[PDB]
């Protein structure tokens, strides 16, 4: 029951800076150190550094010293990661992790992560997206399957997610990575296959999220005759 | 800086067989007061966070399976699958905490074996919606195959396209070990109204000769 909650997404403009945080629950905060850690897109994992929540003091990387800056908060529960001066080479995730400080040692492997924030660092502006219907062509509805979809289209930064029928759809979904169109905006499409038979009768409803713009879309996908 | 090395960098295994893999550093990790080794592995599934899995290089933490081993010592480590369930695809990456700063592996990428699974190819025509907004996607939708390589060739009126499509590819599905993939033609709308065959070509080891999925425009 112990657990780290971090912060949302975030866009940051190069140049500017950001701060990720990092709300520890189930256990005593300062009893445990919190470290961060970088990883950028199927890349490795680079340490940056550690704070002692119970005395403040924070321990850096060489690495990151100039750019991170570890701070806690006792009274809220909560570590924070600033990073400073950003470049694109900062767009990544940033996990929070709580190691051991067991018979007085920092010398510990990490037992418990947060789900990580991403970074986008970019001049652009945040825009929502567009949801249009995938109803499949007639022969995509041969053989008794069928598949149906959503195209979460134009918007930027990543992430969006999606659901399907409020979250009591999940059996034969496929959501895709986005890709960057050359406009400079991310399109995504997620699909899920039903018997063929169901496409008259039941209703399939895409939930779209996207948190950088607070927007927030249900499209009900009908099948077209065409 | 301690220097963690991994290989290999990625192997697909089938259901029920073994696996290792190899962690080394470029010092000792072993301590000589307390004897022990100070090397954790982590295992990381697509779209979550490292998850603690062995830790002192052979402890396994709290509620990992025992078909996971670790074991080694000083310099040369090494992660033992037993008898791979098809949930264990993951990227597995050890980590030294012997010497700050602390250092991880670059990762070992195990990916799983299955036998050959032809996709099944779904084709949809822009919506009304769309349209109206002066753009025409088409999308073409392979489901379920493997191994992970196929091919989308996009034709209108049977003019191969070129430099207007893109795709993506799921992760590997962590029950039945396949693949999709998802690809995009996109078009104006005038473009679209000028031409009337949109037809997705795909190409894989599990088709003898290449599907075409296509529809006619207003029949569709
Ligand atoms: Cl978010
Ligand atoms: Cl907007
Ligand atoms: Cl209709
Ligand atoms: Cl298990």
């Amino acid at each position: 029951q112990v657990q780290l909650q971090q912060s949302g997404t975030d866009l940051v403009r190069p140049g500017t800076s950001v701060k990720v945080s990092c709300k520890a629950s189930g256990y005593a905060f300062t009893t445990y150190f919190i470290e961060w850690v970088k990883q950028r897109p199927g890349q490795g994992l680079e340490w940056i550094g550690v704070i002692n929540p119970g005395s403040g003091i924070p321990n850096y990387n060489e690495m990151f010293k100039g750019k991170a800056t570890l701070t806690a908060d006792k009274s809220s529960s909560t570590a924070y990661l600033h990073l400073s001066s950003l470049t694109s080479d900062d767009s990544a995730v940033y996990f929070c992790a709580r190691a051991p400080y067991y018979y007085g040692s920092s010398y510990y492997y990490f037992d418990v992560w947060g789900a990580g924030t991403t970074v986008t660092v970019s001049s652009a502006s945040t825009k929502g997206p567009s949801v249009f219907p995938l109803a499949p062509s007639s022969k995509s509805t041969s053989g008794g399957t069928a598949a149906l979809g959503c195209l979460v289209k134009d918007y930027f930064p990543e992430p969006v997610t999606v659901s399907w029928n409020s979250g009591a759809l999940t059996s034969g979904v496929h959501t895709f990575p986005a890709v960057l169109q050359s406009s400079g905006l991310y399109s995504l499409s997620s699909v899920v296959t039903v018997p063929s038979s169901s496409l008259g009768t039941q209703t399939y409803i895409c939930n779209v999220n996207h948190k950088p713009s607070n927007t927030k879309v249900d499209k009900k996908v009908e099948p077209k005759s065409c | 800086d301690i220097v963690m090395s991994q290989s290999p960098s990625s192997l697909a295994v089938s259901v029920g067989e073994k696996v290792t893999m190899s962690c080394k550093s470029s010092q000792s990790l072993l301590y000589s007061s307390n004897q022990k080794n100070y090397l954790a592995w982590y295992q990381q599934k697509p779209g979550q966070s490292p998850k603690l899995l062995i830790y002192w290089a052979s402890t396994r933490d709290s509620g990992v399976p025992d078909r996971f081993t670790g074991s080694g010592s000083g310099t040369d480590f090494t992660l033992t699958i037993s008898s791979v369930k098809a949930e264990d695809l993951a990227v597995y990456c050890c980590q030294q905490y012997y010497n700050y700063p602390f250092t991880f592996g670059a990762g070992t990428k195990l990916e799983i074996k299955r036998t050959v699974a032809a996709p099944s190819v779904f084709i949809f025509p822009p919506s009304d919606e769309q349209l109206k907004s002066g753009t025409a996607s088409v999308v073409c939708l392979l489901n379920n195959f493997y191994p992970r390589e196929a091919k989308v060739q996009w034709k209108v009126d049977n003019a191969l396209q070129s430099g207007n499509s893109q795709e993506s590819v799921t992760e590997q599905d962590s029950k039945d070990s396949t693949y999709s993939l998802s690809s995009t033609l996109t078009l104006s709308k005038a473009d679209y109204e000028k031409h009337k065959v949109y037809a997705c070509e795909v190409t894989h080891q599990g088709l003898s000769s290449p599907v075409t999925k296509s529809f006619n425009r207003g029949e569709c």
